[PDB]
């Protein structure tokens, strides 16, 4: 396999694995003919991530490997996102960023401004796929917004909440509200949104879904750097909630376990 | 009376030095005519030179032809800084050592306000010497510290050794760590415009535990310009060339031995 | 202990 | 679980409303958990610990609608405890925010509900729980006895102090505060190691068995309760009076804009 990305799309890569990393702590890797794809799981295994970068958002994309089976591997996320840690370094010193196979080891080179180069010899284990089909068309209910809409949303909350409530009230407005596991009380923090904020709200009243903020987070914030509009399709609570982002040259979707 | 008297109409142009050299609790300091030496040193493998010459100082006088006290360099860089880390509101510096058996004396000025530091001095033990001279040196290195500031802020600190490599040939100027993750190589080409001397010989190949050398980035941040040497035995160099606020030039120095 | 020796190119 | 008090306030004005923020933030570093005190006409917030604290301030220089009753008429007053966090935390939404309501509700348990206007509206909503303290309590929660100070002083830049005393809480955690009616205070740590001391001078004192001018009233105290109060001063105030009793207690007096603030640090030995 090798995957050479210039330009912006190399912080925009960097963002993708950051937003990753707050959700899992193995990257799993698979290029496939339809692009790349970087996924993830939690712990419980009650989330999944996963970018898929199409092949033209490479300068150059062979998902083949001459000589060995089509690639099929995991990280450790903590290792992978070293590599890309600070994405304002990404931004001013990185030209073009190149991920390939070499059959030992997975080297990726960063190609630096006044001819500095870096090479990471990062190692891997061949394992399982992580593909999942979780089908957005399936749910009844949806609502989509610009991104930065959401991050104003989630803002009033305290950075360390685990959980919070997506619901559906009167006047088809939209409900941001902490949730709380109960001998000392808990403030209640409730942001309340105009359906003018968004730009399709398709859900019944009195629909509510409970989900991990924590993680909820991390797709968000990589959706608001690059100012990308977030869909959010669900069902009833105790079923996933879908959350999806796209590009012109990348797809990725988030799915969280809600609560019952 | 005073073996050693010097003043600042800066205090940072004391304190900021200092900084980048402050990975211990202690530290030697040397007065001569020529001006202030501090010594850091660790694991009897790696030492630290601050050096403060003369001509900073607004005053300077040494009486004695040497003058050397240890002293805690956390508590006097508490003192130095007294008024604050982030102040043309400037903080003045007056620095007087009696002689031994005597406490260093500090008096700080800033808005008319003044604090009076007294801190107390142990006994000097030997400093180390790397007997580095420029006659032995196989490979150096001069580059632009700005485009290698932040790429040295990131080596992997899961790795036992930083390994150095210069040569005539590629990849010319090569920093490599074999962390948890794996293998992770930093290549500088000795045409780069970072590059602003390069002189290796032969091909040379050194480790040195990367605990030791990580304080070395506080006066890489601080410097514009860094010399990277490697001598005969193995020993590595490190020259800072550090320009105040005054625009004047001073001098950090590292000594490593190889691992 | 001896002052600094410089090696930059002044 | 029901009380017949009630209270409903709103403010309007941006800045009052930072300035209702300030507040929060400076409670929240000062102790975990605080005592609100609602009359018709004033706002208490109370620490009694062991540092005490009386910060006042004057409604109608804050609230545009303001409107409160208590148990009974006589006894006008409503005491509410409170974790300092959850107000500091609610009211940094008020920031720069269109309007801020408050008012006491019991949903699911008696809460202090800060309703926030922010403008796209979007209303968020936090429901501080408190506790409502009896009236056989309220005796433990008034305005602390001022003892006479030995000296009272005019206070330096407390951004000066508090740059001075954070870097002498790295040395030690012992703190001397002295002053005399000279209009000069010193700060004082002292350790085996070393000593330090901050001169300030021509501070000036207020007016009014005379002692001399030149003679230090002093009391050794925790540094890091100095430091408390002088970091929860992000502003310099329009008064900042210093008082010392000799070997007992410091206190200071501060006034910044409406708002009046009392601490009291007891000396440490």
């Amino acid at each position: 396999m090798k995957c050479l990305v210039t330009g912006g799309n190399v912080k925009v890569l960097g963002k993708a694995v950051h937003s990753l990393s707050r959700i899992g702590d193995e990257l799993y890797l698979e290029p496939l003919e339809d692009g790349l794809s970087l996924r993830t799981v939690n712990s419980s295994r009650s989330a999944y991530a996963c970018f898929l970068f199409a092949p033209l958002f490479f300068q150059q994309y062979q998902a083949a490997t001459p000589g060995q089976d089509l690639l099929r591997c995991k990280i450790l996320m903590k290792s992978f996102l070293s590599v890309f840690r600070s994405l304002a370094m990404l931004e001013k010193t990185v030209e073009k960023c190149c991920i390939s196979l070499n059959s030992s080891r997975l080297v990726v080179q960063l190609h630096c401004k006044f001819g500095v180069r870096k090479t990471h010899n990062l190692s891997f284990q061949d394992c399982e796929s992580l593909q999942a089909v979780f089908d957005p068309a399936s749910c009844p209910h949806m609502l989509r917004a610009p991104a930065r809409v959401l991050g104003e949303a989630v803002l009033p909350f305290s950075p360390a909440l685990a959980e919070v409530t997506l619901g559906i009230g009167r006047g088809r407005r939209v409900i941001l509200r902490s949730y709380h596991e109960e001998t000392a009380k808990a403030m209640v923090t409730e942001m309340c949104l105009g359906e003018e904020d968004f730009q399709q709200l398709q859900a019944q009243e009195g629909v509510a879904i409970t989900f991990c903020l924590k993680e909820f987070r991390g797709l968000l914030s990589f959706a608001e750097s690059a100012n990308l509009n977030l869909s959010i399709h669900f069902d009833a609570p105790g079923r996933p909630a879908i959350f999806t982002i796209k590009d012109s040259l990348l797809d990725g979707h988030f799915v969280l376990a809600t609560l019952s | 009376q005073y073996s050693l008297v010097a003043s600042l109409d800066n205090v940072r142009n004391l304190s900021t030095i200092l900084k980048a050299i402050h990975f211990r609790e202690h530290a030697t300091c040397f007065a001569t005519k020529n001006g202030i030496k501090v010594t850091v040193e660790n694991a009897k493998c790696v030492q630290a030179n601050a050096f403060i010459q003369a001509g900073i100082f607004q005053e300077f006088k040494v009486q004695e032809e040497s003058v050397t006290f240890r002293i805690n360099l956390t508590v006097l860089l508490d003192c130095l800084s007294i008024f604050g880390s982030s102040p043309g509101t400037l903080t003045a510096l007056r620095m007087c050592y009696q002689g031994y058996g005597y406490p260093l004396m500090l008096f700080l000025e800033e808005g008319g306000v003044v604090t009076v530091c007294k801190i107390n001095t142990q006994e000097p033990e030997e400093t180390l010497d790397f007997d580095f001279c420029s006659t032995n040196v196989i490979n150096k290195i001069i580059l632009q510290s700005e485009g290698l500031r932040e790429a040295f802020s990131e080596l992997d600190m899961t790795s036992e050794v930083l390994q150095i490599t210069m040569s005539p040939d590629k990849p010319y100027f090569r920093l490599s760590t074999f962390g948890n993750a794996g293998s992770s190589h930093l290549d500088y080409p000795k045409d780069s415009d970072l590059m602003e001397a390069f002189h290796c010989n032969q091909t040379q190949v050194n480790r040195y535990k990367i605990s030791l050398l990580k304080p070395s980035t506080k006066a890489l941040v601080l410097s514009c310009k860094v010399s990277i040497r490697t001598d005969n035995r193995g020993f590595l160099s490190l020259q800072y060339m550090i320009r105040n606020e005054d625009g004047q030039i001073c001098f950090v120095e590292y000594y490593c031995c190889p691992d | 202990t001896d002052w600094v020796d410089p090696s930059f190119d002044d | 679980h029901h009380h017949h008090h009630k209270f409903r306030a709103k403010i309007v004005d941006g800045a009052c409303l930072n300035h209702f923020t300030r507040i929060s933030n400076m409670i929240a570093k000062l102790a975990k958990t605080c005592t609100l005190r609602i009359s018709p006409d004033k706002l208490n917030f109370i620490l009694c610990d062991g540092v005490s604290m009386w910060c006042e301030l004057e409604q109608e220089n804050f609230f545009n609608e303001f409107q409160m009753e208590g148990v009974s008429a006589e006894n006008n007053e409503i005491y509410l405890e409170l974790t300092s966090e959850n107000l500091s935390r609610a009211l940094k939404t008020a920031q720069n925010a269109r309007a801020l309501k408050i008012k006491l509700t019991n949903k699911h348990f008696p809460c202090l509900t800060v309703s926030v206007e922010l403008l796209s509206s979007r209303i968020v909503t936090h429901d501080i729980p408190i506790k409502v303290i009896p009236r056989k309590l309220w005796k433990d929660l008034q305005e602390p006895v001022v003892p006479d100070p030995d000296v009272s002083i005019y206070l330096p830049v407390l951004k000066t102090m508090k740059s001075v005393v954070e870097k002498m809480k790295n040395i030690s955690n012992h703190l001397v505060i002295e002053a005399n009616l000279d209009g000069e205070l010193n700060l004082k740590i002292e350790t085996e190691l070393v000593c330090v001391t901050t001169h300030f001078k021509d501070l000036g004192n207020p007016p009014l068995e005379d002692r001399n001018v030149e003679h230090m009233a002093e009391v050794h105290i925790d540094i890091r309760k100095l430091l408390q109060f002088l970091a929860g001063q992000q502003v310099n105030p329009t008064k900042a009076l210093c008082n010392i009793v000799n070997n007992k207690m410091v206190h200071f007096d501060l006034l910044h804009e409406d708002v009046s603030l009392q601490y009291f640090i007891p000396a440490l030995s």
